[PDB]
């Protein structure tokens, strides 16, 4: 848990959850599904344009 | 800076790429897959020397 | 006429490797005009065959008589004068492969036709002279009728 | 202005698991959101996370640069990353549950008539298929009773719409294959399919799994790109538990019980491994016991036994498999692949191999043997580690 | 000719639950404490 | 805003049409589906559902000329009220009888 | 020696690569991440050599 | 601790026989005659009528009153 | 020290005499180890003497008899129906989630003020119970249901 | 030696196995501790083989 | 020959050994060649037909012939899920010193039926929590247990001590509001058993609350779901393919249920036939017996169903066979309007 | 109840994870009808406790 | 007060542990002739691979057991034997197997295979996704490295 292992090669970090998996056939390989919970937590900063 | 190989694997290619054991294509494969896809019918055979 | 083969063959043997499946059996046929063997595949639930039957079989490239090569599409539901309503049992495949006999290393003239009835293989082997117009990837329809 | 906004769908957001031993353990998807509280995706990645959905938790990652999502889905696509780079086979596949029901679906018989052939066919037709064309393909035999084989369904997942520019092809040999059909197979285990039609064999973990190469998705995936191969597992993933559901597939405990036949070959067996074990130790204890080269006298006897005790239980094992009837669950699994083997399956109804502890067998923990209930100094069988009954019939402590 | 065995036998374990088995070891160290 | 009716691409073809109903699980969707099956003009007919968590079908029918896929709807809907009709005179008229003759 | 090689159990199986009845199979079960089992196949009458998984 | 009102499986109303229930184990009746006086035809209120435990009465034993 | 029963000339010590009268509180466990029927055998002393698991397995060359083999596995392995149909990781794995199985814990859970309690609203004993669950009295705190 | 009654009227359950302490109201159990027996010779291969 | 197999696919549905075949629906226009399965409504009135073979309070039974798989699928599901009901959603308590949670206390009344008529009322509008005297009932829950003033001196059992001391469904009363108790006569809103234990009480514990009943479906929340078993199944029919003589004819009747396979004495000797197949539950132990094997032939028809409904007491199950099949019609009108105002 | 039942007979090892030497780990006869051979925490602890 | 959901983590009394997938309503639920509807729905591919043959003879005793009113016992190296329940299956009317015919719920069709169901004893454990989710959003930091 020194700086260099434990503050340099490896640190946490924010906008990121944790949550328990379970299978999910009618969902594409590439896509994946969030709960409203976390997603109305996890936020994206988007710059408004035209 | 310095070279550790001139070329990679003496080749070049993508292990990733790789559509044989451990060789890039395998002809017969390809050859079957382009008869298949493109079938004239209207184009005579060949013989070994054409 | 899109008549491309024509015979009538008799079951030599049933299930020469047992009862592998239910509704399907390996039927092998020879033929008593030429010498053409049969290997086939077909629902014996809706069409059951014995050894001791013989039965006519006709490839052909259209099922209808009259020579119009239309089959671009097949609706079960038409009622009109067609190949089928002179036979039994017709199934609709698709010629596949191609293969010359093995056996005879010099002076071979015998071919083997192999198609695909959904799965249900047919290979069909004999002389060239009786596979003329027989051509890899061809859309035909295979027609039995059981005789006396 | 910089607004903060919600997760909403189509943003790319990463996917990780807490061990993490190849790249593609951590994968980027893309978002889509649910009323539920876990995270839902496609079964088809689960050989890369090493997951089995038995509460383990999983990791996600959210980017807060517009580069970053756009590395994360260029590099870390799902459909980018379809093959390790430590072999070129591909991981991302078919698994258990898919395996056996497109297995059973490609069975020689299956047949379907026209409304259930249709169904199974319009399972698929939800998301980006929804404005495709379905191209009922012709039905096989038509003049008795219109049917469509479970084959010619299996290939529409392929090619589904018309204008679909996929022309898969394909010849390789299954895992049952006798080895002198050649696409004439009793079995039917060669597999042939010439332009994304199925022309013949059984598809299995051969051909859809994640083993080695061969498989139909590389193929796709190497001759027509990405999301030709990515569409093609999605409509698979979507089809074959539909049919699966429909058609039925459980296992009891008639499956696993062993037959007349069985239980006399094994009662034969068991008996002269036995003679032949006693008869081993007899000529060991006393007189001169041939001695196999590149060992001693002992290690020859443990040998010698070992071989008599697999003998034993490949023998059972045969006889099993011989009398045990088609549609059998178990089975049917091991022969699609998705799960188990003739292993699993002779030690569960014929008879349970020996216990091998670092390649040896139970060494004597007490004096001069394993356990006080057998003689000291005796070498025998079931003194030794041999389980002569299955787990159907117990074990004994 | 078999031998014969006890049908009963299984009932030797409760009598030897009631003074010893589950708790009553930690119990009598205790108590010889 | 309940059922709503999809093409089959950008030409805007009649033949193919995907109706998306909401609101709605497996029964009416089967119940639609046999009661269509067995009208002659239709080529292709199929139910599916996008999702467990939201209750919406689609239904695609395609015909067999150019019958707009829409009127094969109404005349199965039509059909199926039919049935019912019957079905529920049926059973108040076995009530019916049973009842009576009971006593 | 041959003779000695061949204190094995399989014999007259089909293997996936040349599907013959000769055959050498190790069977071993130390996988607990992987819960089926892992064979190993040794198909050698002709010193063909065939070593997989 | 308490019977439940319906079963898991079909629904069947099944606590207010439960009372009975223990009637039955108060005669001669047995379990299978009980269950089958009781109307159980499905074998699904018979386990939940037989596997149930009533720990209400010894959480009442416990209870301030 | 485990206990056994003494066997001498290819026949147990306890006989079904002994078991009736034990049944009905003639004698104890205390009586059959002061009759020299019952005694304990440490691993050093059974390492030299010679046990045998069932009647039918009782050779000449026999010292004492098992009691019950189902006592080989614990508490939490009594809870596994038919453990001997299952694989040994399995039965690990078992052993290791009904250490964390919810349910009652006692009569006195309410009156209880824990940290973090876990109770199944309608807990049902199980209908393939071992004799370990009864004489544990698990039946009467169940930590699950039948479904 | 208390009957059902009278842990009821304790407020403990007669089926608690027991066995632990109470310290500052939380409970504390002993772990049986395993040990090498000792006064006993052992013969032992040592680390460098001898 | 063919054509016999081809019937026994299209009527029938035999069970093998090890599989059941010919379980998909096939009789479609353009499947079999020599019919006419296109469909017609005279035909399918015609042979079309429903029997009552037994009905009593909370239980019926009856035969439909002529009606399809997807059709009766669809009722069943409707009569279970589809067919709204009366049940309690809302819960004001007020000083519950009740063991039992609150929570599993509501859920548990929440589970008990209501005998009002369903018809009667309307769904209840989002928000509006208040609720209206069209679109909900009120039954308020009082229950004070106290020791029994006169008892014996030891009083081991709880019903001497205490009075009170178990809560039945019968101790709640109905508290009309407006007009409903001019609508509905004194009796008719009341619980259904009148006998479920909700819980059960030691003297100084009360339970005092009232529960909001409104309207909704089973497929909202099982609790709406007015029937406890409503299903289907295939008319079995056994035939016998040779003649079965003598003791194994016995064996037959053991094999099958007692009251399908009767035996009789045509010239002395035993000889079995099939009384009556309805009672039958296909155990298949007939393929047990080697020899018997093939003698016999297992089948289901596929155009007889036979349902069995049994009610919670909400309403007789007729009624709620009629509900399904009015919300079946209300479904599909709902449907042609939606298809008009779209043309 | 079954957790507190099983954790009351619980027996620790003197290596308390020192070094995975995997001997002590593993199962002896010497456990038998002593100690539970089934019973075992599922991680570092499998064999030590 | 939890009820149950997706990602709730249950045990078998056999080390099968399972997490909640989805949560089909009673209608699409498959049913017997009796109208007996199952709970829980198990994967059966997870047997072979790790051999929980106690598992099915568990289940096959506590439906013999819910059968007759009884409790089976399944106490190690004995208990009640596969015979046993097997007669109490064929007396009772069920099948000596387990495996019943069963018709499914959606089409409304009887499936091809024959069914295994019976009563066995669930388990919910302390792992559930209510207590396991966690997001983080910018939130607080550590004193001496400003990291989460
Ligand atoms: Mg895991
Ligand atoms: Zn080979
Ligand atoms: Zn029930």
């Amino acid at each position: 848990q020194g700086r260099f292992r434990g503050n340099l090669s490896g640190k946490r970090v924010d906008f990121s959850g944790r949550t328990v998996i379970s299978p999910d056939p009618n969902l594409r390989i590439d896509e994946v599904a969030v709960p409203v919970h976390v997603a109305k937590i996890l936020t994206f900063p988007e710059k408004v344009n035209k | 800076g310095d070279i550790i190989q001139f070329i990679y694997g003496g080749d070049g290619l993508d292990p990733a790429a790789m559509e044989g054991k451990d060789e890039p294509l395998e002809f017969k494969r390809v050859l079957d897959n382009i008869k298949a896809v493109f079938p004239c019918p209207s184009e005579p055979a060949l013989s070994k020397n054409e | 006429a899109g008549i491309l083969f024509e015979d009538i063959f008799d079951v030599k043997d049933i299930d020469p490797e047992g009862k592998k499946f239910d509704r399907v059996s390996r039927l092998h046929c020879e033929s008593e005009s030429f010498k053409m063997d049969l290997i086939l595949d077909v629902n014996i639930q809706i069409y059951p065959v014995d050894l001791g039957d013989k039965f006519r079989l006709v490839i052909a490239s259209t099922l209808y008589e009259d020579g119009t090569l239309d089959d671009g599409e097949y609706n079960p539901t038409d009622d009109r004068p067609s190949r089928a309503d002179q036979f039994e049992y017709v199934m609709y495949g698709k010629v596949y492969r191609i293969e010359g006999d093995e056996t005879s290393t010099e002076a071979a003239t015998r071919l083997s036709a192999y198609v695909s009835y959904g799965g249900l293989l047919m290979r069909l082997q004999g002389d060239a002279n009786n596979l003329h117009g027989f051509e890899v990837d061809s859309r035909v329809y295979l027609l039995m009728k059981k005789l006396a | 202005d910089i607004v903060e906004r919600h997760l909403i769908d189509g943003d790319v957001v990463l996917f990780n698991r807490q061990p993490s031993l190849h790249k593609l353990s951590i994968m980027a998807h893309l978002a889509r959101v649910k009323p539920h509280r876990t995270f839902r995706f496609n079964e088809c990645v689960c050989t890369p996370y090493n997951a089995d959905f038995d509460g383990d938790e999983m990791n996600l990652h959210l980017p807060q640069t517009e580069e970053a999502k756009a590395e994360a889905l260029v590099l870390m696509g799902t459909k980018a990353n379809l093959v390790t780079p430590r072999n070129g086979e591909p991981l991302i596949a078919a698994i258990q549950d898919f395996l056996t029901g497109a297995y059973l679906l490609t069975l020689k018989d299956t047949f379907f008539d026209r409304a259930k052939a249709c169904q199974i066919i319009a399972s698929i037709l939800v998301g980006k298929d929804e404005k495709i064309k379905v191209r009922l393909p012709p039905p096989t035999i038509l003049k008795p009773v219109t049917l469509w084989t479970g084959k010619q369904i299996f290939s529409v997942i392929l090619r589904p719409s018309d204008d679909n520019p996929v022309r898969a092809n394909l010849r390789t040999k299954g895992k049952q294959y006798c080895g002198k059909g050649e696409d004439l197979c009793a079995n039917d285990s060669y597999v042939t399919i010439q332009n994304s039609e199925l022309m013949s064999g059984s598809m299995d973990k051969g051909t859809l799994g994640s083993g080695s190469k061969n498989n139909i998705f590389y193929i796709l995936l190497r001759d027509w790109g990405q999301n030709e191969a990515a569409d093609a597992m999605s409509r698979l993933a979507r089809l074959a538990p539909v049919y699966l559901s429909n058609r039925g597939f459980s296992i009891g405990i008639g499956d696993v019980t062993p037959g007349q036949g069985l239980l006399k070959a094994k009662y034969e067996l068991l008996n002269a491994g036995y003679k032949k074990c006693d008869e081993y130790i007899e000529a060991l204890n006393t007189g001169k016991l041939q001695q196999q080269p590149g060992c001693t006298a002992e290690e020859t006897l443990e040998a010698l036994i070992l071989k008599e005790l697999s003998v034993i239980r490949d023998h059972a094992g045969s006889a099993c498999l011989r009398e045990l009837d088609k549609s059998n669950s178990p089975l049917t699994m091991a022969l699609c692949g998705s799960k188990g083997s003739f292993i699993n399956i002779s030690q569960m109804i014929a008879c349970v191999g020996q216990q091998a502890i670092s390649g040896s067998r139970v060494p004597d923990g007490f004096e001069n043997r394993s356990l006080p209930h057998f003689e000291k100094h005796s070498k025998l069988p079931a003194a030794k580690g041999f389980v002569a009954n299955s787990f159907y019939s117990g074990l004994t402590p | 000719a078999p031998i014969p065995t006890v049908e009963e036998k299984w009932r030797l374990l409760p009598a030897f639950l009631k003074v010893k088995g589950l708790v009553k070891q930690h119990i009598d160290s205790f108590n010889y404490f | 805003k309940t059922a709503l009716e999809m093409v089959q691409a950008a030409g805007t073809d009649r033949h193919c049409v995907t109706f998306v109903l909401h609101e709605e699980d497996h029964t009416l969707g089967n119940s639609l589906r046999y009661m269509i099956m067995k009208n002659p003009e239709v080529e292709f007919c199929g139910y599916t559902t996008t999702h467990p968590s939201e209750s919406k079908i689609n239904l695609r029918i395609q015909t067999r000329g150019t019958l707009p896929a829409v009127e094969p709807f109404q005349r199965g809907l039509n059909e199926l009220m039919n049935v019912c009709q019957h079905v529920l005179d049926k059973f108040e008229a076995s009530i019916k009888d049973y009842k009576d003759q009971k006593a | 020696g041959a003779a000695a090689w061949e204190n094995v159990d399989s014999t007259a199986e089909s293997c996936p690569k040349c599907e013959h009845p000769r055959a050498y199979f190790m069977q071993l079960q130390t996988r607990s991440a992987d819960e089926p089992m892992t064979t190993f196949y040794k198909c050698c009458n002709a010193q063909c050599g065939h070593r997989w998984r | 601790m308490i019977i439940p009102v319906r079963c898991f499986t079909c629904g069947k109303i099944v606590g207010n026989k439960w009372e009975a229930y223990l009637g039955l184990l108060q005669a001669e009746y047995t379990e299978g005659d009980a269950l089958d006086a009781l109307g159980l035809k499905r074998y699904c209120c018979r386990r939940m009528l037989l596997a149930h435990v009533d720990l209400i009465e010894k959480l009442l034993n416990y209870a301030p009153l | 020290c485990r206990p056994y029963i003494i066997v001498k000339k290819q026949k147990p010590a306890v006989t079904n005499k002994h078991m009736e009268e034990l049944a009905q509180g003639y004698r104890n466990f205390e009586d059959f180890l002061h009759e020299s029927l019952v005694e304990y055998l440490d691993v050093n002393e059974e390492n030299d003497c010679n046990i045998a698991l069932y009647e039918h397995t009782i050779n000449k060359d026999t010292t004492h008899l098992e009691i019950e083999p189902f006592t080989l596995l614990g508490v939490c392995a009594g809870l596994i129906p038919y453990p001997h149909h299952n694989q040994s990781p399995r039965n690990t794995y078992q052993c290791a989630m009904g250490k964390q199985a919810m349910g009652t814990i006692g009569y006195n859970q309410r009156n209880r003020i824990d940290t973090l309690m876990y109770l199944l609203a309608y807990p049902q004993k199980p209908m393939v119970k071992t004799k370990t669950i009864e004489l544990i009295e698990f039946e009467k705190l169940p930590a699950g249901q039948n479904a | 030696g208390k009957t059902p009654a009278e842990f009821a009227k304790l407020n403990e359950c007669p089926l608690d196995p027991g066995g632990y302490f109470i310290v500052k109201g939380v409970e504390k159990v002993i772990l049986i501790q395993e040990q090498l027996s000792k006064n006993r010779i052992i013969v032992e291969a040592d680390r460098k083989g001898a | 020959a063919a054509s016999q197999a081809v019937e026994e696919m299209r009527s029938r549905v035999v069970l093998g050994e090890f599989g059941v075949r010919n379980v998909h629906t096939t009789d479609f226009p353009g499947n079999y060649s020599g019919y006419d399965d296109a469909w017609d409504q005279d035909r399918f009135e015609k042979n079309f037909r429903v029997d009552v073979v037994h009905m009593d309070e909370n239980s019926l039974e009856f035969d439909m012939v002529g009606i399809d798989a997807a059709i009766a699928n669809a009722f069943r599901r409707i009569l279970l899920a589809e067919v709204p009901t009366m049940a309690v959603e809302k819960v004001l308590v007020y000083n519950n010193t009740s063991i039992v949670q609150d929570e599993i206390l509501a859920h548990r009344l929440g589970l008990i039926p209501i005998h009002a008529d369903p018809r009667l009322f309307e769904y209840r509008n989002q928000g509006d929590e208040e609720g209206t005297e069209i679109d909900t009932l009120q039954f308020r829950l009082q229950v004070r247990c106290t020791r029994n003033p006169h008892a014996a001196k030891d009083s081991s059992d709880p019903n001497e001590l205490y009075v009170n001391h178990k809560v039945y469904t019968r101790h709640m009363t109905w508290i009309p509001l407006g007009n409903q108790a001019d609508l509905f006569p004194e009796g008719t809103i009341r619980p259904v058993h009148d006998d479920i234990l909700i819980a059960q009480l030691r003297p100084g514990q009360e339970i005092d609350l009232l529960m909001h009943c409104v309207k909704g479906i089973g497929k909202d929340h099982a609790k709406f779901s007015p029937v406890a078993t409503a299903s289907y199944r295939l008319l079995p029919d056994i035939t016998l393919l040779e003649p079965v003589e003598g003791e194994a004819a016995e064996e037959l009747s053991r094999c099958f249920s007692p009251g399908v396979i009767e035996v009789q004495e045509v010239q002395g000797k035993k000889v079995a036939r099939v009384a009556n197949p309805r009672l039958d539950t296909f155990s298949r132990e007939i393929f047990r017996n080697e020899k018997l094997k093939k003698v016999v032939r297992l089948a289901r028809v596929r155009d007889h169903y036979i349902f069995s409904v049994e009610s919670t007491g909400v309403l007789p199950p007729d009624v709620l066979v009629s509900e399904a099949i009015k919300v079946l019609m209300g479904k599909c009108r709902r449907f042609l309007d939606e298809l008009d105002a779209v043309q | 109840y079954i957790s507190a039942l099983g954790m009351m007979t619980r027996i620790s090892s003197q290596f308390e994870k020192t070094r995975k030497v995997s001997g002590p780990r593993s199962l002896q006869p010497s456990q038998w009808g002593m100690l539970c051979p089934s019973d075992t925490p599922e991680g570092e602890a499998c064999g030590l406790v | 007060t939890r009820r149950p959901e997706i990602g709730d983590k249950f045990s078998s009394r056999h080390g099968q542990k399972g997490v909640c997938g989805l949560i089909v309503p009673q209608e699409d639920m498959p049913f017997c002739d009796s109208g007996i509807c199952p709970d829980i729905i198990m994967n059966p591919h997870g047997f072979p691979s790790r051999m929980t043959v106690g598992k099915l003879i568990e289940l096959l005793a506590g439906k013999a057991g819910v059968l007759d009113g009884r409790f089976h016992y399944g106490t190690a190296f004995g208990g009640s034997k596969v015979k046993d329940v097997c007669e109490d299956l064929v007396r009772h009317g069920y099948n000596y197997l387990g495996k019943d015919y069963v018709t499914s719920g959606i089409t409304g069709e009887p499936l091809e295979a024959y069914i295994y169901f019976g009563p066995v004893y669930y388990q919910k454990l302390k792992h559930m996704v209510l207590d396991k989710m966690h997001a983080r959003a910018r939130g607080p930091r550590a004193v001496l490295t400003r990291q989460p």
